[PDB]
C-alpha cells in the first residue's frame, strides 16, 4: 500500500495488485503518469531549499529517480532469486497436491 | 576537507553525484519513455492523414509495443539472450497452480 | 490553340493535370504512407534503447495501426460518421453463409 499510494490515492485497492502485480509495462505508465507532477515538484523543493547544496541534491535525486529505467527490478537483477521465490511458492502448493493425491 | 582549507560546492556535487549513481541498478530494464521529438512527429502525422481524433492512442501503442519488447543492460550494452520472468507473470504462474490444487 | 498562334508547354502541362486530377477519386482512404522523417525518428528512439534488432518491426506496427484506423476524406475533408464494408470483410461473410448452408 504504501509503495502505490503515492500513485493511486489513499484508497489503493491493494487486493487487486496484490492477485495481479504490476507490469514492468505497467510500472512505466505510471511512472510517467505523474512524471509531470514530480518534475515541478522537484522545482518548488529546489527553489525552497535551505542551501545550493540541498538545491542540487534534490534534483539530482529526482532525476534518478524519474528515470522508469532506474526502477530496479528484482526479477531482472536477481533473476536465479526469483524463480527461487516462485518455487517457494509452488512447493507449499504441491506439498497440498502430495497430500491429495495420497488420499 | 583539509584543517586549513574549505570545502568547495563543486566537490559536494561529485560526492552527491557518487551517491545517485549507485542508485542505478547494476542490471536494469531499458523501459523506453517516448520522446517529445518523436511523439508529436507521430501525432503530426496522425494528424496529417486525418486520425487526429485517434492520434494519441497511436502514441500509446508505439509506447507500449517498444515497452513490451524492453531490453535488458547491465553497463549501459544490451546483456545478449537475457530471459526474465516477472513477478506478474510469476503470480499468474502461482494462481493457476493453487486453482488446480484447490479444485 | 488559336490558328495563328502556337500551343505552349505551360498550357499542355496544365492539361494533363487535369486529366491526372480526375484520376483521383471522387471518395478516397486516407491511407497512410509513413514518412520517413517519422520513421527514422522512431526508428533512432528504437535504437536508443537497444532495440535496433526490432527497430524496423516497431515501426510497421505504427504504420499498422495508422492504417487499420484509415479514415474516408470526400474532399480533402473527412467524411464524419462514415461507415464501409471492405471486399475483404463482405467475403468473409460470403464464405461463412455458404459453410452454413453447404453443411
Amino acid at each position: 500500500k504504501e509503495e502505490l499510494k503515492v500513485i493511486y490515492g489513499d484508497n489503493v485497492d491493494v487486493k487487486h495488485f496484490q492477485a495481479s502485480p504490476r507490469t514492468p509495462v505497467q510500472q512505466l505508465f505510471d511512472s510517467l503518469k505523474n512524471a509531470a507532477a514530480n518534475k515541478e515538484r522537484a522545482a518548488k523543493e529546489a527553489a525552497a531549499a535551505a542551501s545550493p547544496y540541498l538545491a542540487y541534491a534534490v534534483t539530482k535525486k529526482q532525476e534518478v529517480q524519474a528515470d522508469p529505467s532506474n526502477i530496479p527490478f528484482d526479477e531482472v537483477l536477481y533473476p536465479q532469486l526469483s524463480e527461487e521465490l516462485l518455487e517457494l511458492e509452488l512447493s507449499d502448493i504441491r506439498e497440498d497436491e502430495i497430500a491429495l493425491e495420497k488420499a | 576537507w583539509k584543517k586549513g582549507k574549505t570545502v568547495s560546492i563543486e566537490n559536494l556535487n561529485t560526492v552527491t553525484d557518487k551517491y545517485a549513481a549507485a542508485l542505478v541498478p547494476k542490471r536494469k530494464l531499458a523501459l523506453p519513455v517516448l520522446p517529445e521529438g518523436v511523439k508529436k512527429a507521430v501525432e503530426d502525422f496522425a494528424a496529417s492523414v486525418g486520425q487526429a481524433k485517434n492520434a494519441s492512442e497511436v502514441s500509446e501503442l508505439l509506447a507500449k509495443s517498444l515497452a513490451e519488447k524492453a531490453v535488458v543492460t547491465e553497463g549501459g550494452k544490451v546483456v545478449e539472450g537475457f530471459s526474465y520472468v516477472s513477478k506478474a507473470v510469476a503470480a499468474k504462474v502461482i494462481a493457476t497452480r493453487r486453482a488446480e490444487v484447490h479444485e
